[PDB]
RNA sequence: AGAACUGGCGCUGCGGGAUGAACCGAACGCCGGGUUAAGGCGCCCGAUGCCGACGCUCAUCAGACCCCAGAAAAGGUGUU
RNA sequence: CGUCGCUUUUUGAUCCUUCGAUGUCGGCUCUUCCUAUCAUUGUGAAGCAGAAUUCGCCAAGCGUUGGAUUGUUCACCCACU
RNA sequence: CCAUCUGUGGGAUUAUGACUGAACGCCUCUAAGUCAGAAUCCCGCCCAGGCGGAACGAUACGGCAGCGCCGCGGAGCCUCGGUUGGCCUCGGAUAGCCGGUCCCCGCCGGGGGUCCGGUGCGGAGUGCCCUUCGUCCUGGGAAACGGGGCGCGGCCGGAAAGGCGGCCGCCCCCUCGCCCGUCACGCACCGCACGUUCGUGGGGAACCUGGCGCUAAACCAUUCGUAGACGACCUGCUUC
């Protein structure tokens, strides 16, 4: 009774089930909520983390003793091929929380989106959304599908917008797009609405939706370690070389009469590849990636305004476990939750 | 068939302990807007014990044990399950009987709507004396669809007025149409036995 | 053509608190909540009528899955407009809250 | 006990005219009109008599906490009644030692942006209650100057400032300094 | 609000009780609760009732501060309260309550038949009120 | 810890005291109808679903029924 | 000088449970709880000028260490806080 | 922490200090009514997602088979329960309800004077069906819309869980869809139970039986390594 010596929890309650995500994509817990005020903008994006490099800038912060000097800080890439919308939907608010109108999409949607629809491509048919491509062509389909959009505007408080990415445009062996559902946080639903349906399968840039120094919020899944035990899992101090059946193990599991084995305590079990979202990553550029062909090829990424060199900000050897950076990109100071090769969504 | 009972203005424990007699008889009852039941006692004094149920929590893990639930329709509907025999399959077929909805959903909202004078805090409270909201008091305590509701509710009621309004526009058509009579041979039956 | 009989549910069997006594039933008889106003219905004939899967009836042309356990209604049961009823089976319990049928049979008036 | 009832009276003058719908009371007069609901107080009120005036509230049997509200409604009605026709007007004063406090007026005599109290950086926006007028007096050192209609609404406004200038970590005894309500008195004068 | 009284004088029609459905006059006032009354012509004497039990009439007699029974007998008749009562739409409720009890099974027959013969031409007739009205709008 | 007188438990179920060796009723062959004792009668849970009577009391730790399972001195322009 | 309580973290008194066995000091390790609050938040009072302290209030959210001696709990000392 | 990055605001309020203000003709933070108020409390952020619910996609050919949708009769198998429905103002309670001339809100709603009622009778102690045995003969009163529909064609209202409803035009059709009366009949089964409904219910298995349409996908195996004790999880697999 009372240990003598206070120490602190050892590791947090706020992150119990520590358990593998039931999901590989990252998903949106809460969007930002939207004054109507407002222009009409996207808020969330897709990205895919290649790797690390750093950075020197000439730092400004009065007060300090850094200010007007270089330093050095860890940034990582985000590779970011544009978004392509495909599908609208409505979200109607119940005493029982929110719950889903109806969803639209779009007239031909593309090749990589229809196979997320599939566990196995390869034995299908491809027969998906082949009588619903139909009803935007045929004229009894149509009238009411411009009426869905109608019951859509009168009913519903909230849309979101279904986007996908261009998986061909990057060195990764999937071809399967990852199928997000993010949410037009601008004005009056009518304006919130004639925006998506104005841009039904066409792309979306990165900075149309995000902007350098534009501090934003990653949500991923953390890089994977498997079952690990209790001094990897929660870091508890190993026990004296003395110890018979065992070092690495949390010795006191609990008392006597709660006679039950506590929530709070730590034991082994799986360790990472946990849903994250980080919070307060501040972007440092929005890089876009190898134009037109008649300048043969502009590399010119990581080209600083005291640099002047014909560089590119995939380093000498590729990135490693990666590929090679094609498209538009976003840096972010400091680590990013993730392994590399993972779909991450950005997040204002 | 089922009884609809519309909840404000009624006490929690009164009604509920009604409510809990008439589900084990076989009927099916229906307790609508359970946002407005009153509770007798200030609002501070109702708020600490609800929150001296927040801990109740069993120690091992609170996954497993005491589920606290924060919409008035639940508490209601918890209030109702202690007082029927809930670890018998007599009292597990009982609460099926019982169906409880916060707000007035559409299947109910068209429907009259009945009061229990027995659980009125007119009726039953002392003028003097003060109570507290379930609605409000769940608020403080986690429920995050009060807006929401209200929002609901004064909808539903202005479409509930232009009803009202059109049926007392039929019944003084068909009292003004009882005036020109042409049948006062069939009046006098009822006015001598009870019209 | 229309109901020959008022509506009654079956509340429960004659009681203590712990031990119960399964001969007696009582009955929660529909509009009267008084025991001034019980005595229309006493010596009445009362009826739990239910439903099997083989077939009987006495002289209906052809036996159906309808079948019946008989009674009477023996005194009041209390202030409140009950009453208990003294059948020839005891009823099973699965009828608790399930209504009977009480006729008008034995009558005074 | 649960006495016989009691019964005061308010008479009313002629430039005011009391209406109720109930137990709300609609007092309209000379410089605008405010209404106070009383739906919480369980008494009858009745206005008897054209060309006279008077409010009569009484309360049915009661007990000696019941019967301690009925003075309380028609000392509130006095209030409604001086307010629409003379109004409420708290001077009030600030009291300092070493630092003056400088008190300005931002949003049309609604909120009040006090600095300099005591030596202190940071800034103190008070903003007031709807229906009172801030003021910077004048022939008179610091003085600040609140008028309304509404007496409940005046001085909550006046205590909000007082409130607000409040010494912290001293003692108090000494360091006497703060802006502290003056006088009490009326936007007409001698009615 | 609070248009009737007790006061000596005042009449009280009797819910419940042993002595339902009779009018009492309100003699004296005891205390807070019990009240002294008496009808003599209406065959229910003197004796104290509670309040809770009698019903506030808005008839009132001018007799003495709880005289005998004669000087309530002459201020009850004369001012002829048994007929007043009986042209008031409060007796008349009371009145067709009970014809309406002891309505036996054959009335209940003759209620029936006519009650459904005056809904036909009402209905039919305030079907021609909604067919003119229509008619006033569409021009 | 140890006596006196009587009743109990041990050897004894049952109704009530939520629960129980000893408390309160009452002692037991197997049943049907009637009535009660102690105890109760919002709903668990049979019975006040009486148009019960009269008051006292508001608690930001109310109170709530023998044994029995929680409190004293002191104090209150809190109400009676 | 009195006098009324509370608590079961001390020591006793007791001998109801356990003798066909409940593993018996301390340290280590780790968890949770209590308030009779050391610090921190908001306050009230001083024989409160400031600074430093003391006495109370809502308060257990969050902290409450590093060592020399001793098997020690306890004790004592150094140093930080 | 032996390198680097990030750590998030709202509410009701405690203590307390007050406002107005009686009791107690003053006074008073309290008694009714108010204000400010915090490492506490509760939520948000964050972590998991219920024997908890959605929206949507595709829905089995081949060589015969096979499956949905509507319109159908024909039987048996099981689970049993109910015996007519009320199709809705908000609410106040020391107060409310109805009808109403006038001046304000794109021909409807807000106010006040006035007339009503009120132990609520423009009263779920109520109301409309109805306690409808049917038919024929046969006269009155009431009624000139017909009422059920497999109808066909239309519109537009109800998203909180709409799966419901209303109006309209053509139509095989009724002109007996009511009350009183005249007339004579049908299982009059010989005193007797479970009768009489919702109901041509709910679930399943099959067949003779009309049209409308439909021709997929999971898991293994293989591969991958953003994943792994094993399952799970993330991927690829086109004749380019
Ligand atoms: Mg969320
Ligand atoms: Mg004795």
């Amino acid at each position: 009774s009372h240990r003598k010596f206070s120490a602190p929890r050892h590791g947090s309650l706020g992150f119990l089930p520590r358990k593998r995500s039931s999901r590989h994509r990252g998903k949106v817990k809460s969007f930002p909520k939207d004054d109507p005020s407002k222009p009409v903008h996207l808020t969330a994006f897709l990205g895919y983390k290649a790797g690390m490099t750093h950075i020197v800038r000439e730092v400004d912060r009065p007060g300090s003793k850094v200010n007007k000097k270089e330093v050095v800080e860890a940034v990582t890439i985000v590779e970011t091929p544009p978004m392509v919308v495909v599908g609208i939907v409505g979200y109607v608010e119940t005493p029982r929380g929110l719950r889903t109108f109806k969803t639209v999409f779009a007239e031909h949607i593309s090749d990589e989106c229809k196979r997320r629809f599939y566990k196995n491509w390869h034995k299908s048919k491809k027969k998906a959304f082949t009588k619903y491509c139909k009803k935007w062509q045929d004229e009894d389909g149509k009238k009411q599908l411009e009426k869905d959009f109608s019951s859509m505007k009168k009913y519903c408080q909230v849309i979101r917008v279904i986007a996908h990415t261009q998986m061909r445009l990057l060195p990764l062996r999937q071809k399967k797009a990852h199928l997000m559902e993010i949410q037009v946080n601008g004005g009056t639903v009518a304006e919130k609405l004639d925006w998506a349906r104005e841009r039904l399968e066409q792309q979306v840039p990165v900075n149309q939706v995000f902007g350098q120094d534009e501090m934003i919020d990653v949500i991923g899944v953390t890089k994977g370690k498997g079952y690990k035990g209790v001094t990897s899992r929660w870091h508890t101090k190993k026990l004296p070389r003395k110890t018979h059946r065992g070092l690495r193990k949390v010795a006191c599991i609990g008392a006597w009469h709660p006679a039950r084995v506590a929530f709070s305590v730590a034991r082994a079990g799986q360790k990472g590849y946990h849903h994250r979202t980080e919070i307060n990553k501040k972007i440092y550029k929005i890089g876009q990636g190898y134009l037109i062909k008649d300048g043969k090829l502009i590399k010119n990424n990581a080209s600083t305004d005291y640099d002047l060199s014909d560089k590119s900000i995939n380093p000498l050897g590729g990135f490693v476990h990666y590929g090679e950076v094609t498209n538009d990109f976003v840096m972010l100071k400091g680590c990013v939750v993730g392994t590399k090769k993972r779909v991450l969504t950005l997040r204002k | 068939q089922v009884l609809v009972l519309d909840g404000r203005g009624h006490l929690l424990g009164r009604l509920a302990a009604i409510v809990a007699k008439q589900v084990l008889l076989g009927r099916k009852v229906v307790v609508v807007r359970c946002e407005g039941i009153n509770i007798s006692g200030n609002f501070y004094r109702n708020k600490l014990k609800y929150l001296a149920f927040l801990r109740k929590r069993m120690n091992t893990n609170p996954s497993r044990g005491p589920y606290h639930f924060r919409a008035p329709s639940r508490i209601f509907w918890r209030t109702v399950r202690g007082m029927l025999p809930h670890k018998t399959k007599r009292g597990q077929a009982a609460l099926d009987r019982l169906k409880v909805f916060d707000g007035i959903p559409p299947p109910y909202d068209k429907k009259k709507r009945m009061v229990v004078p027995a659980a009125l805090k007119v009726v039953r409270l002392k003028p003097t004396r003060k109570f507290a909201y379930l609605g409000r008091l769940a608020h403080e305590v986690g429920w995050k669809y009060q807006a929401v509701t209200a929002t609901l509710e004064e909808k539903r009621k202005e479409k509930a007025k232009i009803h009202y309004r059109k049926k007392k526009q039929l019944m003084r058509l068909r009292k003004q149409a009882e005036k020109n009579v042409e049948k006062k041979i069939d009046k006098y039956t009822e006015v001598l036995k009870t019209h | 053509s229309g109901r020959l009989w008022s509506k009654a549910i079956f509340a429960g069997y004659k009681r203590g608190l712990r031990n119960q006594r399964e001969h007696t039933a009582l009955l929660k008889i529909e509009g009267v909540y008084a025991r001034d106003e019980t005595e229309f219905y006493l010596g009445k004939r009362c009826a739990y009528v239910y439903k099997a899967k083989n077939n009987t009836v006495t002289p209906g042309g052809k036996p159906n899955k309808t079948r019946v356990i008989w009674g009477k209604v023996t005194r009041a049961h209390g202030n409140s407009g009950m009453v208990r009823a003294k059948f020839r089976s005891n009823l099973p319990a699965k009828a608790i809250g399930h209504r009977i049928r009480v006729m008008l049979y034995p009558s005074r008036i | 006990m649960k006495t016989i009832l009691s019964n005061q009276t308010v008479d009313i003058p002629e430039n005011v005219d009391i209406t109720l719908k109930g137990r709300t009371v609609i007092v309209k007069g000379p410089r605008g009109t405010l209404r106070r609901d009383f739906n919480h107080i369980n008494v009858e009120l009745s206005l008897l008599g054209k060309k006279k005036k008077r409010l009569r509230v009484d309360k049915w049997w009661g007990n000696r906490k019941e019967l301690a509200t009925v003075r309380t409604i028609c000392s509130h009605v006095q209030n409604m009644i001086k307010g629409v026709t003379l109004g409420f007007r708290y001077k009030m004063r600030s009291v300092y030692a070493h630092f003056p406090i400088n008190v300005v007026i931002q949003e049309n005599g609604s909120l009040v942006e006090i600095r300099n109290f005591l030596g202190e950086k940071y800034i103190r926006r008070v903003r007031m209650r709807p229906g009172v007028a801030c003021s910077v007096s004048q022939a008179q050192k610091d003085e600040l100057i609140l008028e309304g209609n509404d007496i409940e609404l005046v001085s909550n406004s006046a205590a909000l400032i007082q409130q607000a200038t409040t010494v912290k970590n001293k003692d108090i005894r000494k360091f006497l300094d703060g802006i502290y309500v003056s006088e009490k008195g009326t936007v007409q004068q001698a009615d | 609000v609070f248009r009737r009284f007790v006061e000596v004088g005042r009449v009280a029609y009797v819910s419940f009780g042993p002595h339902a459905g009779k009018l009492v006059a309100i003699v004296d006032v005891i205390d807070q609760n019990r009240a002294l009354v008496d009808g003599p012509c209406t065959q229910v004497r003197r004796q104290a009732m509670p309040f809770k039990c009698m019903q506030l009439t808005d008839f009132i007699l001018k007799f003495p501060h709880s005289a005998h029974q004669k000087y309530v007998r002459q201020a009850w008749q004369k001012a002829d309260i048994n007929t007043k009562w009986a042209a008031t739409r409060w007796a008349k409720k009371i009145e067709a309550r009970e014809r309406k009890a002891k309505m036996t099974d054959f009335d209940r027959f003759k209620v029936m038949k006519a009650k459904k013969m005056r809904n036909r031409i009402i209905k039919n007739e305030v079907k021609k009120l909604q067919k003119a009205a229509l008619l006033k709008a569409s021009p």
